[PDB]
């Protein structure tokens, strides 16, 4: 049984707000966290809730899953695939060190138009 | 999000979030 680590309630509730939501476990150790409490965005919120959220911890790269550097990964809040900034197709230096989204999100991205 | 227990961190003050 786990819970936000900022709440520690349970999804349906927001525990320090006694209000419904939909935490997010790691696949690792199974940390959960409200996608407010993680000031996470709908399509990680989304994506978060069915994949494998590996907190942010075990985050890693997904383009090398290693956390190698760790200070180049790329977190994409859009669903927590984080990308050595070195990585990407388009690899950046500094620019969106946190927020950014994936490429698994953009081909999907572009795939949601239409 | 913005890693758990293991240190004291690396920033001093409020901006960005989610990492390790
Ligand atoms: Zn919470
Ligand atoms: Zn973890
Ligand atoms: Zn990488
Ligand atoms: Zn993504």
């Amino acid at each position: 049984g786990s819970y936000c680590d900022f709440c520690l309630g349970g999804s349906n509730m927001n525990k320090k707000s006694g209000r419904p939501e939909e935490l997010v476990s790691c696949a690792d150790c199974g940390r959960s966290g409200h996608p407010t409490c993680l000031q996470f965005t709908l399509n990680m919120t989304e994506a978060v809730k069915t994949y494998k959220w590996q907190c942010i911890e075990c985050k890693s790269c997904i383009l090398c899953g290693t956390s190698e550097n760790d200070d180049q990964l790329l977190f994409c809040d859009d669903c927590d695939r984080g990308y050595h900034m070195y990585c990407l197709n388009p690899p950046v230096a500094e620019p969106p060190e946190g927020s950014w989204s994936c490429h698994l999100c953009w081909e999907l991205l572009k795939e949601k138009a239409s | 999000s913005g890693r758990g227990k293991g240190g004291k961190g690396l920033g001093k003050g409020g901006a960005k979030r989610h990492r390790k």
